[PDB]
């Protein structure tokens, strides 16, 4: 059985995940929105 | 099994992977819609480039 | 004349345990075995078991004591408690209170016991099977360097509490304080051979380890039958060897090196651990006397601070 | 006659 | 600190890693 | 060359090249857009 | 000397806009030490925390030697560079140490 | 003096020519064991 | 089956031309061919330029541009950090950074050549892994952590004895570092290593002179710690265990300089947990 | 056969949403924008 | 066949629960926004 | 025979013998008693 | 065959007697109790 | 069979883009040429 | 039979000339004896 | 018998693609156009 | 084989060795005289010996 | 045949005279006793 | 059959009294005890 | 069967007074007794 | 083969070697006689024992 598809779809999926808790949370910590705000 | 898959991507896909390929590419557009969506939303509410 | 299946299937307390063996999956496709038990257990493991539980009893009831017997605070303090040996104003003495030293006392002799039952263990289950006792000697040469740092240097020193406190972080600390204390540990030449063997061993398990796998195809780790007649796989390594350093070596005369290399490293440690408090207090001084110190007279210190 | 371990067995 | 090129750099040392990896997933692959 | 696998080999890595240092990219870029800048002392 | 900036000891010293209530000794710096450890003042200095070479001590005098030091190198947010050398502790080849011998005496 | 003292050479330079020389007389054996005539499989027939 | 061979049918049964790199990419490897018992090859003419080159660097910092005779009082140092990452032929650091280069070309060409040897006798590529392992320990120290830094200057000084007095001072730069996750489990996969050496050694030496069966020592193995490992997962294993206890220590020091400044700092998150702050009272707080 | 298995989709999809949960709460208790356990 | 089993799910879940409790139990009680156990 | 007495007969000896030590340090260590003081 | 062996006794006694000796010298005399070896 | 053409061709090729590379380098970091400068 | 190959002889000389006017050129640069790529 | 046109058509795409890789890299960091942050 | 190699040098020369051979030495000489006409010409710009 | 052949001394001949005369080169050099490449 | 080989002998013997002729020519050459190479 | 062959003779006296002359001119060297090489 | 040799050096050379060994004592007589001179001329410019 092959193994690039299951491997690019795997690295793919890792990578999405990764960036975007990154960027949530660089956004969450620079207050330029006021989003959760004591 | 290479059925319902297209001649040139026979040596790369069976017809399960061709299922969830099609799968996969239906999430990512919809995906890309909602994120546009949610930019435009964001902007409105606090612009980032002034 | 020896009966394997009844050396690994008997009864009793010269017997074993944990029969009907088991199997674990992910074992046999990584290392290729997936068979677990039977374990002998005699008098020699019996001993070793108690004593080794006694002295781990000792140290965990201390570490209750000092949290509180407060769970929440015990696992919160667990990887930054210890039990010490007695302050430096008691001598060798053992008139020391509970919970200022005489914990540390009860469990090191204790510990003692069971290393020493645990070579007579190795000793006696390689000579009832048909092998040689190269382990049992491997492991008195790793237990030099342990009676070193445990008994002999405290008793050339004088005091207890050169010794190691029982604890995760308390090793580093220990490490970190021998090496201030006496001069820099940098310039012990026994320091620097110890350094010279384990990273050779490292390179050398590194190498092997790698170049075996590489010819496995035709069946070179059988080690013991390719030390009958060599194959195509140990031909293949050899070449390999001959024509990228210019000498090479056997399928038998490797392991040699490969012992001996382990070996020299806890008895150069053990050497030069001994000689750093007792004949040189100071290892910079020393090295400057001679002669393998440089001289350093305008250093770049702007590297050195933020 | 001649063994790789460096023993001659017969 | 440029951050820029500290993330590259940390990139390479983590692709370090892929050879030793790739042998544990063929040993895997090879051996059912 | 000839085979579909080794122009899929190829342009597989092309785009996990591209793909990182453009996610790198994207990453610093809008950091360095909505983080604020450091006060200065006293 | 005149290369440190020649500054003074003022009000705003030792009180940060603050009267009473002063803590010398916070929660925030006792990271890695016994939360009630306290600077070794009523030794003399120097040589109060001298360990190199000397057989009438041991590892309990270099623990308590190495809780000092880390409390210096917290307060001047630096390494312990910044007043040695490590290959030889006891060398006075850095300014800084002979500036903290001073300061040891004037606390 | 320009000379080290005698525990210099005694502790530092004796062990290192002491290792110098072992190495290479080991690996002078270990390649003179290895590169002798013994039981082989022929080559020709085993591959 | 088996017979007496003298080792020179071996040796010129097995020599083949051309299968390297350097053949599948020009075509044809300009250096083909063996001197003495060694294989030279294209790679091997450039890791030897590299190592000659380096020695020769070498010495001429040491004796000449310092005055010394003396091998272990030399101090092959890079340019000061004020100089940045530029180099320049009329200022100190100079010739250290010509050997440093030369060394990388000589490293790097070793690699590469025992890839041509492993494509010469159709083995596996498990000897280049496990020596890139610590080439790229090399890299690591002396190319990317000093360009993520920002100089030169921060690259450790080649002198046989001096080199070290970078460790202690990069070490007590930022202390603990015994408090380095990385570190630790580096130095864990070093002792681990040298114990699995010790054990095998033991084992095959335990077996070789003796009229017995290959099951004896699998019956040891199991009698004393209940499992035996087998013939190719000891040798795997020591590769693996080998490999990585490098691998983990390229981390500890490439984050010393960048995103960390001290190691008894870093853990102060841990006793700020919800489940564990606020509940004890004296000296067992926080 | 099949490019992924129902089981190891699963197991996925139910640590991956446990290990999101926790997060959650625990960055939104620790921001100090809700009441919550106070006192 | 059965893509998993009764008894690896049954253990799976008791471990979950005992896990959770406890850590509930105990940033509750670390809290202190309860009177429950004090001095 | 499920009981063995040689087993029976190692184990007490030895939890004895360690009792025994165990109790040995502790006293000496507790400084009730006079015996081996100064 | 024989439930117990003499020669395993006598090597355990002998080991025990020896460790005892040890310890017990060792604890008699570090104790300060007793003027032996003083200068 | 010995000093084939394609061989000294190779070799003729490679060093010359090596010198090439290293001369341009050495004389970029001389400073001695206004090429490059801010 | 001859004791050297042509080919290898002219490789050898080849690799030492070159790498003995690399070296020469580099020394010669930094000493600062001539006055020859000076900024 | 082992040459081929390819064989030269490959090399130099090959070499054609690094070289301009690596004047690339020289030409934007250095002191003119300065990462092109200007 | 060697035919056009001078009877002295048979056992050592092949015929295409020798032609490479001669190749070799006339680039030797050429390279010579180019090497001492460099060091004169740098001998009277500076001299190194003093 | 022979015990000594003439390749390995040419080889370890022309080895040894190279590193000697780049050695006694660097030595006389770094002495400082000949005006011979200085600023 | 010999207990012993004569080669063993004399090699070790010229290694021992090359050893000790070195340690002892550099231990009193250190000493200051005698004149010899005395600046 | 000889207890020594010639060749291994000749090697280890080689190498033996090779090593003894550079050893002996570094020592005589580095001691400052004679006018050679000083600047 | 072993012809050109002198018949006391037959169990020592061959034809190639003979003449290799040749070449190779004449090239040392002539760089002794260059070193030589070229130690001649240094001690003329600064000798080095005083
Ligand atoms: C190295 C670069 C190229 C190459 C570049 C050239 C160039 C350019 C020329 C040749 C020429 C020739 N090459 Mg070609 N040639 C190469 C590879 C080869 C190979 C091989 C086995 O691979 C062979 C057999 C040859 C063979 C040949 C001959 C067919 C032909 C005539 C040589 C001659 O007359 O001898 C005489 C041999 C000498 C070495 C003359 C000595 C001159 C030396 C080199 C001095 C340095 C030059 C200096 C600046 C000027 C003289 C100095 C003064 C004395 C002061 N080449 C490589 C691949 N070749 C020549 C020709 O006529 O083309 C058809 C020619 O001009
Ligand atoms: C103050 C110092 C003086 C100086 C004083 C001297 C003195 C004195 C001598 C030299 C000698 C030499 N000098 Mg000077 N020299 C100076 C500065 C320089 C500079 C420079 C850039 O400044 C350079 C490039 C040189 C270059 C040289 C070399 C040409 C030569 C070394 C020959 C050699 O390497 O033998 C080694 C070469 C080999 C090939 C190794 C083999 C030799 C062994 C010992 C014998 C085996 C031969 C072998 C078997 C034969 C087979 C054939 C071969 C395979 C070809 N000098 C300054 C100005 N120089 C030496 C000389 O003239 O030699 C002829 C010499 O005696
Ligand atoms: C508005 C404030 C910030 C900003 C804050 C954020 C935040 C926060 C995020 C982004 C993300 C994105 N931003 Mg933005 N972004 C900004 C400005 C920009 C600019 C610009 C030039 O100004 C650009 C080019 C971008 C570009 C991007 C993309 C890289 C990305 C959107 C693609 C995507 O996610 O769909 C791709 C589609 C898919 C990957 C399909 C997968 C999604 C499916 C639907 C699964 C969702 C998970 C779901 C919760 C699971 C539930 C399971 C069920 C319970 C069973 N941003 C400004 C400066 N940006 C997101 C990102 O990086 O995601 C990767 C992201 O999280
Ligand atoms: C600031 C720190 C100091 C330093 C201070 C010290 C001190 C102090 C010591 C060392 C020692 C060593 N140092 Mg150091 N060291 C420094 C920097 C280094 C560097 C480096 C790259 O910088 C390296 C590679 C080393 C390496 C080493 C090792 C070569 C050596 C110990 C290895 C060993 O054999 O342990 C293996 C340990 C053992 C063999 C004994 C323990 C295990 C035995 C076998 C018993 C275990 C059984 C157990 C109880 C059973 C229970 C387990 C059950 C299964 C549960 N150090 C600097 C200078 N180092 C030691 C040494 O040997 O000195 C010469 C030593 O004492
Ligand atoms: C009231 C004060 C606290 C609070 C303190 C606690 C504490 C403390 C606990 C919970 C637990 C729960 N809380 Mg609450 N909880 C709060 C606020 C909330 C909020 C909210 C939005 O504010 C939500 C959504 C929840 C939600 C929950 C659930 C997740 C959970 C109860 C259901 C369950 O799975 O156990 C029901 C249990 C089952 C379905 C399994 C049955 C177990 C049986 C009874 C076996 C018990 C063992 C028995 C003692 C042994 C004796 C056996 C005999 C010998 C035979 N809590 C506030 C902040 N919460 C519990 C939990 O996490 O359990 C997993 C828990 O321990
Ligand atoms: C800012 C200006 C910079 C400068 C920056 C650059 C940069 C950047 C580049 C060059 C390149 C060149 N420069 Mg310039 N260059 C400068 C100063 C100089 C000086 C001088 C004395 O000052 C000289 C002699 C040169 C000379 C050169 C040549 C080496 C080269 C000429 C391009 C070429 O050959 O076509 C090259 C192309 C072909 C021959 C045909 C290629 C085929 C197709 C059309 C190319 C498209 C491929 C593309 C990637 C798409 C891929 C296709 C898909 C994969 C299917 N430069 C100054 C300092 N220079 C280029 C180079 O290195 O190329 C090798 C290059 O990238
Ligand atoms: C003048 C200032 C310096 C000095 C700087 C240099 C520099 C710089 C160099 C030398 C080199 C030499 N110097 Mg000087 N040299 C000095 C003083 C000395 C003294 C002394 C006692 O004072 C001595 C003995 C020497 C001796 C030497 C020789 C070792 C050498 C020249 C002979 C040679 O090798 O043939 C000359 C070369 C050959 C016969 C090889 C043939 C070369 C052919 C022509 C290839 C050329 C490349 C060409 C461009 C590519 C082919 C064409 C392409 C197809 C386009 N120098 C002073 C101190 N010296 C050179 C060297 O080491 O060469 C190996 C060298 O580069
Ligand atoms: C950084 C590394 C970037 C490249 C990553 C490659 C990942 C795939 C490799 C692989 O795993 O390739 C799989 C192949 C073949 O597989 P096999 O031999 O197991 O088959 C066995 C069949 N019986 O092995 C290799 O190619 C080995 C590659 C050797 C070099 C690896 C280490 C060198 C790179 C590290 C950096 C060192 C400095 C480099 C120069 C600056
Ligand atoms: C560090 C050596 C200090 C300097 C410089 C100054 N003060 Fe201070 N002061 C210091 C301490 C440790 C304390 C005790 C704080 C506490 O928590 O008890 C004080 C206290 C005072 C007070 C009394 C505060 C009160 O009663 O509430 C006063 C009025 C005061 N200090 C005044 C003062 C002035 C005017 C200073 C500048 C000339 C000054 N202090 C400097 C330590 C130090
Ligand atoms: C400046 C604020 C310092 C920092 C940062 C560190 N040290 Fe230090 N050290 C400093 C002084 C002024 C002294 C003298 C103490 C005295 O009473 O005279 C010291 C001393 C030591 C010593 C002992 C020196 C000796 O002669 O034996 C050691 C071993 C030592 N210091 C270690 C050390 C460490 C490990 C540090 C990093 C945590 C460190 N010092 C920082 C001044 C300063
Ligand atoms: C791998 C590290 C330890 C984790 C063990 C449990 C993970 C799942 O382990 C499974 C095994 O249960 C299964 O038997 C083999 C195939 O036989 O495949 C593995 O993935
Ligand atoms: C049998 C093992 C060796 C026994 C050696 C005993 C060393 C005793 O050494 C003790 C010190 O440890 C003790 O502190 C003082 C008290 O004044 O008296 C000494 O005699
Ligand atoms: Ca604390
Ligand atoms: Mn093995």
């Amino acid at each position: 059985r092959p193994f690039e598809f299951r491997t690019s779809v795997v690295v793919s999926t890792l990578l999405g995940l990764v960036m975007a808790l990154l960027i949530h949370f660089v956004v969450l910590s620079s207050g330029a929105f006021n989003w959760l705000r004591a | 099994q290479n059925d319902l898959v297209p001649d040139q991507w026979k040596p790369l896909f069976n017809n399960a992977e061709w299922l969830v390929h099609d799968i996969v590419v239906k999430t990512i557009y919809g995906g890309l819609i909602i994120a546009v969506i949610a930019h435009v939303l964001c902007w409105a509410w606090t612009p980032w480039i002034r | 004349p020896i009966d394997l299946h009844d050396e690994e299937y008997r009864d009793g307390l010269e017997g074993t345990i944990a029969k009907p063996p088991g199997h674990v999956g992910w074992m046999q496709r990584l290392l290729g075995e997936g068979q677990v038990g039977p374990i002998y257990v005699g008098l020699w493991g019996v001993i070793s078991f108690i004593t080794f539980f006694a002295s781990a009893f000792i140290i965990l009831v201390d570490y209750g004591r000092q949290v509180g017997w407060n769970p929440i605070i015990y696992l919160r303090e667990f990887w930054n408690l210890a039990v010490y040996p007695p302050p430096t104003e008691y001598g060798l003495s053992w008139n020391v209170p509970w919970d200022k030293g005489g914990a540390w006392l009860a469990a090191t002799f204790f510990l003692h016991i069971s290393v020493l039952t645990w070579w007579a263990r190795l000793y006696t289950r390689a000579k009832a099977t048909g092998v040689g006792t190269q382990l049992a000697w491997g492991f008195a040469s790793a237990l030099s360097l342990y009676f070193v740092i445990y008994l002999f240097h405290p008793l050339a020193l004088g005091n207890w509490s050169a010794a190691p406190g029982h604890g995760f972080r308390a090793i580093l600390d220990w490490t970190n304080y021998v090496s201030i204390h006496w001069g820099n540990f940098y310039y012990n030449p026994f320091h620097m051979l110890s350094i010279f063997f384990l990273l050779g061993s490292t390179l050398l398990l590194a190498m092997h380890g790698a170049t075996i796998v590489a010819t496995s195809k035709w069946k070179s780790e059988m080690e013991f039958t390719e030390m009958m007649a060599e194959g195509p796989g140990t031909q293949r390594a050899q070449l390999f060897w001959r024509w990228v350093m210019g000498w090479n070596a056997n399928s038998y005369n490797i392991h040699i090196w490969a012992w001996w290399f382990a070996a020299f490293t806890a008895i150069t440690g053990a050497i030069g651990l001994f000689l750093s408090g007792t004949l040189v207090p100071d290892w910079y001084a020393w090295g400057e006397t001679a002669k393998i110190v440089a001289p350093w007279p305008n250093p770049d210190w702007a590297q050195y601070v933020f | 006659a001649a063994a790789p371990a460096g023993a001659a067995a017969a | 600190m440029n951050w820029i090129v500290a993330t590259f750099m940390l990139m390479f040392v983590l692709v370090a890693f892929l050879p030793l990896v790739v042998s544990l997933a063929y040993t895997w692959v090879t051996n059912p | 060359t000839n085979t579909v696998r080794g122009r899929f080999y190829i342009v597989a890595g092309i785009i996990s090249v591209v793909m990182a240092v453009a996610s790198i990219a994207i990453f610093w870029w809008i950091f360095y857009t909505i983080t604020p800048a450091p006060a200065p002392p006293l | 000397p005149a290369s440190v900036g020649g500054y003074q000891i003022t009000c705003a010293t030792c009180h940060n806009g603050k009267a009473a209530g002063l803590e010398p000794y916070p929660i925030e710096i006792m990271n890695t030490l016994p939360n009630d450890w306290r600077l070794p003042l009523e030794l003399d200095y120097p040589g109060g925390l001298v360990v190199t070479g000397r057989k009438d001590v041991s590892n309990h005098e270099v623990e308590q030697n190495q809780f000092a030091m880390y409390h210096m190198n917290v307060s001047m947010g630096q390494g312990c560079t910044f007043c040695h050398n490590a290959r030889y502790f006891p060398s006075y080849e850095i300014a800084q140490k002979n500036h903290s011998i001073i300061m040891l005496q004037m606390t | 003096s320009p000379w080290p003292v005698w525990s210099g050479y005694a502790l530092c330079f004796v062990p290192l020519a002491a290792v110098i020389l072992g190495f290479i007389i080991a690996a002078r054996f270990t390649d003179k064991q290895a590169t002798s005539a013994y039981l082989r499989l022929d080559p020709a027939k085993a591959n | 089956s088996a017979e007496v061979i003298p080792f020179s049918i071996i040796e010129e049964f097995y020599k083949r031309p051309g299968k390297t790199l350097a053949a599948r990419f020009f075509g044809v490897d300009p250096f083909d061919f063996w001197i003495g018992r060694f294989y030279v090859g294209l790679f091997g003419a450039i890791s030897i330029i590299g190592i000659i080159l380096g020695v020769a660097f070498y010495l001429y910092e040491g004796v000449v541009n310092e005055g010394t005779l003396n091998i272990l009082a030399m101090r092959i140092e890079p340019p000061p950090v004020s100089q940045g990452l530029n180099v320049d032929p009329a200022q100190p650091g100079f010739f250290w950074f010509l050997t440093m280069v030369a060394a990388t070309i000589a490293f790097v060409g070793w690699l590469l050549r025992q890839i041509d040897i492993s494509l010469k006798l159709d083995m596996g590529m498990e000897v280049p892994i496990a020596f890139g392992a610590v080439v790229s320990s090399w890299i690591t120290l002396q190319w990317l952590r000093p360009i993520a830094m920002g100089a030169w200057g921060h690259g450790f000084p080649l002198g046989i004895t001096h080199h070290l007095d970078w460790v202690s001072n990069i070490g007590y730069q930022y202390y603990n570092f015994f408090y380095n996750p990385f570190h630790a489990i580096g130095i864990t996969l070093l002792f681990a290593s040298t114990l699995f050496l010790h054990m095998h050694g033991s084992a095959v030496l335990s077996e070789a002179k003796r009229n017995i069966s290959d099951q004896n020592i699998h019956v040891f193995w199991r009698n004393i710690l209940g499992y035996s490992i087998g013939e190719i997962g000891i040798h795997r294993v020591a590769f693996w265990t080998g490999a990585a206890s490098v691998l983990f220590s390229n981390l500890c020091i490439f984050l010393s300089g960048t995103f960390v400044k001290d190691w008894n700092a870093f853990w102060g998150f841990w006793d700020k947990m919800p489940i564990w702050n606020g509940v004890g009272q004296g000296a067992l707080v926080a």
